[PDB]
């Protein structure tokens, strides 16, 4: 249901639509976003420097915390959410992609 | 080699106060080998003990008022259950519900609801372990244990 | 008297989920008078029960014939009469919850009372008529005895 | 500042209590007065602890702000939790 | 990698204004965890108004004041007389409903995916299940506790769990939002329906 | 090759529309959401030809507060826009009595158009666009929180409350994707407003560089 599209129904239960979706083995999302039957609103990608540059530092700060949240959970594990998010807010407090290094 | 940080290690750093972590809000130890193999053993359904047993165990519990609880079974025998022993072990007067690994997915939908064939679904309640066999899942370092409530 | 209730039930089913453990054996009995179900689990290695038994079952909030309280202690020298002395398998436990029929208008026709004996459990289930005297964690006596 | 607002929580935080409690442990080892009633205690924390239950503890915590600012709580003033 | 993670960050800090700044002062976050709070009290939760449907959640959240028989098997029996004769209580108890279902709008548009496990700080069902036990609450019999109490109770107690402090309209925003989720969590767990037909609280 | 083109045409009109929109200036609803078939019947469909020319495309919009404060859209013709139309469109504009626009470059725009853009902002304050980035909306994409624009009397609060300097808050590129679709300049500050799982809602304050 992760990558799956959920919605609302009418009677206000959520549904899950099993929908296609595509993964490419390169990026260039400026270019794919504005594609004709390519959704813009949900259309990402795991380049975080191309999310900086193309959507900018609020958005990265979003895709960021997604991306580490998914390396932490993949192995069925869990850390608190604040913990995430102050090292992303570190890491993009200054208006750019500030590296651990 | 202070008293200033005697009390700052009292205060902060004692493992009392470290039983649960900020990192996964959730106990970082738990109960570990033999004592959760053999807790596993002793809140099983079929679990009797005798009267020198239950004294035996009586010694060895520090928050005991002193008062041996009415036996599970009086007769033809008095038998104390070791859900009734652990249920003194068990502090305060908490509440938990839990499951055991063994519990069966489709029990909870079915009859035996609250009245488990296998003993699983850990139901404690005033500081009663009322029903389950207690394992890593009420007794382990996850979220929603019966140490994470204690604590 | 201090009886909660009182009827004769007659072993109908013996582990139908099989065997779960070594000492312990679930009953699935009924009853004659009062046409209640119950599930009981017994310890029988000390109090076998074999398939067709017919029991007298008695849960009870004492064991003084005199109406007189409990106090949820052990106390093996006490030499009052008990009703403990009349029957012979006896266990001590307490009502963790009671189902019933009802729906958020009606009351409840039939009544499920639960009971714990140290990890023990009963299901008392029929008409809510016979299950006035359970509440929920209130302490209860079994008093059974094997009948011919 | 203005002592009429203080903006700080009124809760005793772990680290003051830590603090406090080591920094009169240590002034009652140094024969400082006792504050609150002794029975038997002679170690220097035990009293200490006996001075923050009882709130009798003589001293204040100044709170730095992060702007310079600083605002003084009493430690019978504070909420001692733990 | 453990290195440079503690050197990135090991002078940020949770200040007595209660923002996360590091040594330059510079603001990190304007509060911990943009809650405010420790991650060793908070724990696992679900929100009880996210999933049900329309018609689900009109039916469990929504207090029914018509039905005479019902509250007479909920409530006592001035209770139940308060509730139907008074136009104010069922005006207030109206506009709970009218929050639940924007708290459910809200709580719709934050967690698009239908997710009801949450991370707050109190474990209310068992703080609801210790009130029970303690009091010995008996939940086959009519309750003593007036739905509007219970209204007018979840509110002061909204007023009193204060992240942001100030009555600036900046400081209410802030403390609108700090605690959010929490009194989204507080309003559809203690609902005067569910503590009159669900938990029978006194 | 055509109706490709007029496709992205209308995109881009529709991404204009919207964005003058976010950054508060007078635009009706019916061009804020027009049609694929009214953009062909409005403007033509057959923009290689002649028919529309990026030249009819040009927007001229007014901020709801100021009827004054106008802003322009201008839509080259070439791909790689050199200075000396740069200097054209100022011309107009400043024969207009306007002073912010906005140039939608196709492919380019020569580093000497870039030099005059950037020196002679006090006069005019007229912004670069690509073609690719005004085909689509960033700030509907889901990873994109609420941004708005504070007033200084609003600023002032933040920094009163707060009771700190602007060099303390966190900072947001004057480039950023964002900030150049708002037109925030350097000084401003920008208000995100984004759901967090923790507490419901979160507001952070971004200062422009």
């Amino acid at each position: 249901d992760n990558k799956k599209k959920i919605i609302i129904t009418e009677d206000g239960e959520f549904k899950a639509l099993q929908e296609w979706i595509l993964e490419t083995d390169g990026v260039s999302l400026m270019r794919v976003l504005s594609e004709k039957d390519v959704d813009p609103v949900r259309t990402t990608s795991n380049d975080i420097v191309e999310i900086f540059t193309v959507l900018g530092i609020e958005a990265v700060r979003k895709a960021l915390e997604r991306e580490l949240y998914h390396v932490i959970s993949f192995d069925g594990s869990y850390v608190n959410y604040r913990h995430l998010a102050l090292l992303c807010d570190t890491m993009t407090c200054r208006g750019h992609l500030m590296a651990i290094t | 080699q202070s008293l200033e940080t005697r009390a700052e290690i009292q205060e902060l750093a004692m493992v009392p106060r470290m039983i649960v972590t900020p990192q996964s809000n959730r106990p970082v130890m738990g109960i570990v080998q033999d004592t959760l193999t053999a807790v596993r053993k002793f809140t099983k359904r079929d679990v009797f003990l005798e009267r020198g047993e239950v004294m035996n165990l009586l010694m060895f519990l520090s928050t005991w008022d002193g008062k041996v609880p009415q036996p599970a079974i009086l007769k033809p025998r008095p038998l104390w259950t070791g859900k009734q022993i652990f249920s003194l072990i068990i502090p305060g007067h908490i509440n938990c519900i839990r499951t055991h690994s063994t519990h069966p997915d489709d029990e909870d939908s079915g009859p035996y609801k609250h009245i488990s064939p296998g003993d699983t679904k850990v139901v404690v309640e005033n500081g009663e372990l009322i029903m389950g066999i207690l394992c890593k899942k009420s007794l382990g370092t996850s979220a929603g244990s019966l140490v994470h409530i204690s604590y | 008297a201090g009886i909660l209730f009182e009827d004769i039930f007659d072993v109908k089913d013996i582990d139908p989920e099989g065997k779960k453990f070594d000492r312990v054996s679930r009953l699935h009995c009924e009853s004659e008078s009062f046409k209640m179900d119950l599930i009981l689990d017994v310890n029988i290695q000390i109090y076998p029960v074999d398939l067709g038994d017919k029991f007298r079952l008695v849960i009870a909030s004492t064991l003084y014939e005199d109406g007189t309280l409990d106090d949820g202690e052990y106390n093996p020298t006490d030499d009052r009469p008990s009703r403990a002395d009349q029957f012979e398998y006896v266990m001590y436990g307490k009502v963790y919850r009671i189902e019933g029929d009802e729906t958020s208008t009606e009351a409840a026709t039939r009544l499920s009372a639960y009971v714990s004996y140290g990890g023990l459990l009963m299901r008392l289930q029929g008409d809510a008529n016979n299950l006035h005297g359970f509440e929920v964690d209130s302490r209860v006596y079994l008093l059974m005895k094997k009948l011919a | 500042q203005a002592n009429q607002k203080r903006i700080t929580t009124p809760y005793m935080t772990k680290y003051e209590r830590a603090r406090v409690l080591g920094t009169r442990a240590l002034q009652i080892a140094m024969c400082a007065p006792v504050m609150v009633e002794l029975e038997g205690e002679t170690d220097p924390l035990l009293i200490a602890m006996k001075e923050l239950k009882a709130r009798k503890i003589p001293i204040i915590i100044r709170r730095y702000l992060p702007d310079g600012s600083y605002e003084d709580w009493g430690v019978d003033e504070l909420i001692i939790s733990d | 990698i453990q290195r440079r993670l503690i050197k990135s960050m090991e002078s940020v800090m949770v200040k007595y204004d209660a923002t996360v700044r590091n040594s330059i002062n510079q603001v990190v976050q304007l509060r911990y965890g943009e809650d405010g709070l420790a991650g060793e009290s908070v724990e696992f939760q679900n929100l009880a108004t996210l999933k049900p449907s329309n018609k689900a959640f009109e039916k469990k959240f929504r207090f029914d004041y018509t039905n005479e028989r019902a509250l007479r098997r909920t409530l006592q029996e001035d209770l139940v007389k308060d509730v139907l004769s008074n136009a104010h209580i069922q005006n207030e108890l109206e506009r709970e409903f009218e929050r639940m279902r924007e708290d459910r709008e809200v709580l719709r548009v934050i967690f698009p995916t239908g997710d009801s496990k949450v991370v707050l700080p109190c474990n209310l069902l068992r703080m609801i299940w210790n009130a029970q036990k303690i009091f010995h609450i008996n939940p086959r019999l009519p309750s003593d506790l007036h739905p509007i109490k219970v209204v007018e109770g979840v509110k002061e107690l909204s007023k009193k769990l204060v992240i942001v402090n100030g009555d600036d309209p900046l400081s209410r925003q802030a403390q609108e939002n700090a605690t959010l989720l929490f009194n989204i969590h507080l309003r559809s767990t203690l609902c005067s329906r569910r503590m009159a037909e669900e938990f029978r609280l006194s | 090759d055509d109706e490709e083109e007029t496709y992205r045409l209308w995109k881009i009109r529709k991404t204009i529309m919207q964005l003058c929109h976010d950054r508060g200036y007078l635009v009706t609803q019916d061009e804020l959401d027009q049609t694929l078939e009214e953009f062909k019947a409005q403007f033509g469909d057959k923009p290689s030809e002649g028919r529309p020319r990026r030249t009819d495309l040009t927007v001229l919009v007014a901020h709801n507060d100021d009827p004054t404060d106008q802003m322009f859209v201008f839509f080259p013709e070439e791909p790689k826009v050199g200075i000396k139309t740069i200097k054209v469109y100022c011309q107009r504009m400043q024969e207009e009595n306007i002073t912010r626009a906005l140039i939608v470059v196709q492919q380019g725009m020569t580093p000497s158009a870039k030099q005059s853009l950037v020196d002679m902002a006090p006069k005019y304050i007229l912004e670069q666009f690509l073609q690719q980035e005004l085909l689509i909306n960033i700030t509907e994409h889901e990873l994109v929180p609420e941004h708005v624009v504070m007033t200084k009397e609003e600023v002032t609060e933040l920094l009163a409350r707060y009771k700190l300097r602007e060099n303390q808050l966190p900072r947001i590129q004057a480039g950023d994707p964002v900030a150049r679709y708002f037109g925030i300049k350097r000084g401003q500050v920008v208000k995100i407003i984004r759901p967090s799982e923790t507490a419901g809602r979160y507001i952070t304050y971004r200062l422009v560089q």
